[PDB]
């Protein structure tokens, strides 16, 4: 179970290229599940249904508190 | 896995 459950923000909006990839807008919440190589990360949408990879370089991981 | 990208992820903009 390699997940960590981090949320993110989309910093900006990306579309997918392949049929396993996620969409993502500017202003966007995602939920990382795990860090995968090539530079591509596994994150869900808000609604928590919808799960896929998305850009690193492109969203904010979020914190409580923290910096 | 189910997911597997087989491509360099993109860059983000300069204004930004």
């Amino acid at each position: 179970m390699a997940i960590v459950n981090q949320r993110a923000v989309a910093l900006y909006d990306f579309e997918p290229e392949n049929d396993n990839e996620l969409r993502l807008a500017e202003g966007d919440i995602v939920f990382i599940s795990y860090k995968h190589g090539q530079g591509w990360l596994v994150a869900e949408n808000e609604s928590g249904s919808k799960t896929g990879l998305v850009p690193e370089e492109f969203v904010s991981y979020i914190q409580p508190e923290l910096e | 896995g189910k997911f597997i990208p087989s491509r360099p992820a993109p860059k983000p903009p300069s204004s930004a």
